[PDB]
């Protein structure tokens, strides 16, 4: 489980702005603002040199292309793509695995994403963020917060695995039909 | 709460925000965007316009987001756009971030009868809330009619706020009795008052003076004097009591483009403990009995 | 996304139980309303009463009448209050019995004084209106910039009417 | 948005001591302060011990 995790696996990223603009214009219609932000992100990643990653969420009606445009962005940047459905989930354990001591323990779904993507700087897409249950013995919202923390992310870890993970270059996208239901800290 | 010492860190008036942005925000964001002051440049007037229009709260984080966005657009223009350097101007700000948002500094400026400004020390810093009143039943169903005007309150008020409202109602009725017995309006007229929520429960009662003045303005119809605010806990006799968050309310009031402000005499020291520019150009007024407030708001 | 919902009202008890009647016209609200929504509904009720008073003194309908109003659910709670102007105009139309001008919509928050406040989701509301075949639309002046950030075709053939105070609206919904 | 965290970092660096933040907002488990029992394999100590480990000094800026 551990060795299979990448370490310094900075999956190469394209940086030709016009190339990405043409790609996005071909893969989708209108949707200007998203393309504007993406071009800005590419430009900053270039001028800064070293690639990086931040957190932005597309909010709007369902079946509008959010997932499709996320896939197109993953394609254009050349980096990996993975999606994780969070709505109606309580046990952070799935996010954090288990202690690794329970019978048939497994690591948190983010570990599965990292293994399958087999990359250090992938693209992750959280589906339907506002549908978190955060009920009894749940409240993973804390886990998501630490995950999106622009500083704690650099040394995130789970229950099953007990080692820090750097994610500042990881790109995060989040989807939700409505804004208010999202917890304010996120 | 009691086991340590509490130190306050409160608000930033437009001047303070401008200084912070010039010396702290813009360089830090530029570094975050991997840029040079030679390549990207923002005039101070641009920051003034941003603060005055594109961000409305005591905090500064939203201003940080706006400046970061404009720097991002400049970076995109640099990497590919024709321009080799960016000199932001009030002209180009529109295209850089878009059309303005907070076009009106205040709710309004007229303050028709039965509405008055007040200062609320809400969790998210200071704010200016208008307390309004209205007559939701005929003033004279029958000139004989002697049943007292019922009072109704809106704003998710807690029982403490409800009692403060009742106290203000009674005191306003008595003050009208003394000042103008011929006017039974405030007595024989069912009335509905709305005090906007968001004030922290402890600070709720502070709006007693505002409620009393609003009720009196409605009774006489005289619109309260413009660009005026106030705050204070009423005593059921007309004496005012001190309140907290004085600095926060003061900064919020100044941000709201208000000139004449009213405070209880007790909090006077706290008002003077502030800086000068923060207190610059404020026709303050310190009182201890409500009569002085009535004289001020209604010069006649 | 956006949607068009018909706020409806009706009289649930004989208007003139007593020509002398001095009771207060009740109000009942349906549609799974949150508490903030109930407060907004009561604010709209009071303002509509006062407006009828200053405008049509002879009409006690709203003052002494047990009215029931249905606001179709679906509005996100934060956006709930946006139906304040809709509620007020519904009550006024019922009071004077005049149907509102056909193919007309609106959205805005009322302030117990007749002033209107900005609202969110302007774009989606505009799309819903356009898909609803409505021609004249009413919005607060404050949201005006948002309505002008949209493409021309989306705004094509929409006779908007920006306003700040409810008075303006009363002149549109009831032209004559 | 007043810089409380920023001024915390400034104090930490000016004093030459170390820095470490902590979120308790909406939290309901005492364990994070008092750790776990050390008995349940995979048990972890209190976050404070982890901060002491990271800063490696008992005069941090927590
Ligand atoms: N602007 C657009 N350009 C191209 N395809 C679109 C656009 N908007 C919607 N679609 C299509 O509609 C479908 C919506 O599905 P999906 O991407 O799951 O929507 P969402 O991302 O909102 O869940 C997609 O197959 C997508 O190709
Ligand atoms: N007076 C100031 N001097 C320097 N920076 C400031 C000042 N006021 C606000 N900031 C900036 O605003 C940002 C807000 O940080 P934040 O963590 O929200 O602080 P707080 O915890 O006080 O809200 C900080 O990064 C800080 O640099």
């Amino acid at each position: 489980w551990l060795t299979s995790i990448p370490w310094g696996k900075y999956s190469n990223e394209n940086l030709d702005l016009a190339r990405a603009q043409a790609v996005l214009e071909e893969d989708h219609y209108g949707m200007e603002d998203v393309k504007k932000r993406i071009l800005e992100f590419i430009a900053v990643s270039q001028l800064r040199g070293s690639t990086q990653g931040k957190i932005l969420c597309f909010y709007g009606p369902p079946g509008v292309g959010k997932t499709s445009i996320a896939r197109s962005i993953a394609r254009a940047l050349n980096r990996e793509y993975f999606r994780f459905s969070v709505g109606g989930m309580t046990d952070v354990a799935e996010i954090k695995g288990h202690r690794r001591t329970y019978v048939g323990a497994m690591p948190g779904k983010i570990i599965q994403c990292l293994k399958k993507t087999k990359t250090e700087n992938p693209l992750i897409l959280i589906d339907e963020v506002d549908k978190i249950g955060r009920g009894y013995q749940g409240d993973p919202s804390s886990a998501l917060l630490e995950l999106l923390d622009p500083e704690q992310n650099a040394n995130f870890l789970d229950h099953y695995l007990d080692v820090p993970v750097d994610l500042s270059k990881v790109l995060f996208i989040c989807t939700a039909n409505v804004t208010d239901t999202i917890p304010e800290p996120l | 709460r009691d086991r340590m010492e509490m130190i306050n860190v409160s608000g930033y008036v437009a001047q303070e925000k401008l200084a912070i942005a010039e010396r702290y925000l813009v360089p830090q964001a530029r570094a975050l965007c991997g840029l040079d002051e030679s390549k990207a440049k923002l005039s101070s007037d641009v920051l003034t316009l941003l603060i005055k229009q594109y961000c409305r709260e005591s905090g500064v984080r939203n201003l940080q987001k706006q400046v970061e966005k404009v720097l991002r657009k400049s970076a995109y223009k640099i990497v590919s756009g024709e321009a080799e350097s960016v000199e932001v101007t009030p002209e180009n700000l529109q295209d850089f971030v878009g059309k303005p948002v907070f076009t009106v500094e205040r709710m309004y400026d007229v303050t028709p009868p039965g509405v008055v400004m007040g200062l609320a020390w809400t969790a998210m810093g200071g704010s200016t809330l208008f307390v309004e009143t209205s007559l939701r039943r005929p003033q004279d169903k029958d000139a004989k009619g002697d049943k007292d005007g019922s009072l109704e309150v809106t704003g998710q008020l807690g029982e403490v706020m409800k009692e403060s409202a009742r106290i203000a109602y009674t005191f306003a009725r008595a003050f009208l009795m003394q000042h103008a017995p011929a006017n039974d309006y405030l007595v024989t007229s069912h009335i509905h008052l709305h005090v906007p929520e968001g004030a922290t429960p402890k600070d709720g009662p502070s709006a007693g003076c505002t409620i009393v003045t609003a009720l009196l303005s409605l009774a006489m119809g005289r619109p309260v004097r413009q660009n005026l605010a106030m705050t204070g806990e009423v005593s059921l006799t007309g004496k005012i009591l001190p309140v907290g968050g004085i600095k926060e309310k003061t900064i919020a009031a100044k941000r709201a483009g208000v000139t004449c402000i009213v405070l209880p005499a007790e909090n006077k020291k706290d008002f003077y403990d502030l800086a000068a520019f923060i207190t610059e150009g404020l026709e303050v007024h310190f009182v201890e009995h409500y009569r002085e407030i009535f004289d001020i708001a209604f010069p006649d």
